[PDB]
């Protein structure tokens, strides 16, 4: 019965999946994930498409002040109360970057979109070289919950070579 | 967004949440784009909602567009609770749909999660040749009895941008 509450104060990626696919019973799924520079406008990334993803990114990521992340998702017949998402980016036990959003209710059969935009945190050069000299060392896990409940777990790993 | 945010971060509890709601088709995921600096050109009806999650600063401004179809409209009570600002979008061309929005801004205006809450209305599409004046608009849905609020309506096309910079310059002042 992992929850937000054991989430929250986490200083790296998760050691492995916490949840089975079988314990998405909502049948939520992401079907779109975007990437944008507010300031050129640029879109830098976009992908339309189990519970892995390898980025392929370049230095110019890591170099950004601007930023707009777009995430897509549909929910199957079941409608859902007070779901809940936290994605954490870590590079070897430094928390780079923290998203929670509380989006409450989602509508059966529905699909819905969520951009966060955001002030892309000053890296130092020191820490900017190191994650673009170790490709892959960048993770992300993405918690996803229902009423504080872990329903989904998914993972990634970036370069920006 | 990103200046509209700087325009309230006077704010003493660091975030606003805005709520966009109207019928299917008035343009609030247009509306939305635009206020996004974003592409208007894949759009299809929202069936769901859409956010943008503004966060600087620690402060956060969340915007959501719930979709307007009449099987989406039920759960629209589903996302009231502690908006802070509500934006009513209405096609100010579309007459023939004039007193089922009046009947929606009606019902909202009543609810008890939204109670006090300010009322920004967007008479939208005024690109359109044919599309009704806020004036008449106004008239139309008796803003003037409203007690329970501050209120505006603002002409505005969310295709071309104009009229929009002065309806959340009126939203940035009335937080
Ligand atoms: N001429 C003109 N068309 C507009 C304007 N704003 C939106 N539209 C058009 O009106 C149609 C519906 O717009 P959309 O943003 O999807 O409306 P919506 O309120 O989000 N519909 P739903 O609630 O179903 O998602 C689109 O074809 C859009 O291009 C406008 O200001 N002028
Ligand atoms: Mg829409």
């Amino acid at each position: 019965p992992i929850g937000p509450e054991d989430v929250l104060g986490l200083q790296r990626i998760t050691g492995d999946y916490l949840c089975s696919p079988e314990e998405n019973i909502y049948k939520i799924d992401f079907v779109r994930f975007k990437i944008r520079d507010m300031d050129s406008g640029t879109v830098l990334f976009e992908i339309k498409k189990g519970r892995f993803v390898r980025y392929q990114f370049t230095p110019a990521f890591l170099r950004l002040r601007q930023v707009g992340a777009t995430v897509e998702f549909t929910v199957g017949d079941k409608p859902v109360n007070n779901f809940r998402m936290i994605e954490r980016h870590y590079f070897r036990n430094q928390l780079l970057k923290s998203f929670d959003f509380h989006f409450g209710f989602c509508i059966p059969s529905s699909k819905n979109t969520c951009e966060h935009i955001y002030d892309f945190p000053p890296l130092s050069e020191e820490l900017i070289s190191e994650m673009i000299r170790h490709p892959y060392e960048t993770q992300s896990d993405s918690f996803y919950f229902v009423d504080d409940r872990l329903v989904m777990h998914n993972k990634a790993d970036y370069s920006y070579s | 967004l990103l200046s509209i945010l700087r325009k309230l971060k006077s704010a003493p509890d660091q975030e606003v949440r805005i709520l966009l709601l109207g019928l299917d088709n008035a343009g609030k995921t247009t509306l939305l784009k635009q206020l996004a600096s974003e592409d208007i050109s894949h759009i299809t009806p929202t069936q769901g909602f859409n956010i943008k999650s503004v966060q600087s600063q620690g402060f956060k401004l969340n915007v959501w567009d719930i979709g307007g179809q009449r099987k989406i409209r039920p759960y629209w009570r589903s996302y009231f609770e502690n908006t802070d600002i509500l934006i009513y979008v209405i096609d100010s061309a579309d007459r023939k749909r004039f007193e089922e929005t009046g009947q929606e801004l009606t019902e909202l205006l009543e609810e008890e999660k939204l109670s006090c809450v300010p009322v920004l209305i967007f008479a939208n599409k005024q690109d359109l040749l044919t599309a009704a004046p806020a004036s008449e608009i106004a008239e139309g849905l008796n803003l003037h009895t409203i007690r329970d609020r501050v209120w505006q309506i603002q002409s505005c096309s969310a295709l071309t941008g104009e009229g929009v910079q002065d309806g959340m310059n009126w939203v940035c002042k009335n937080v």
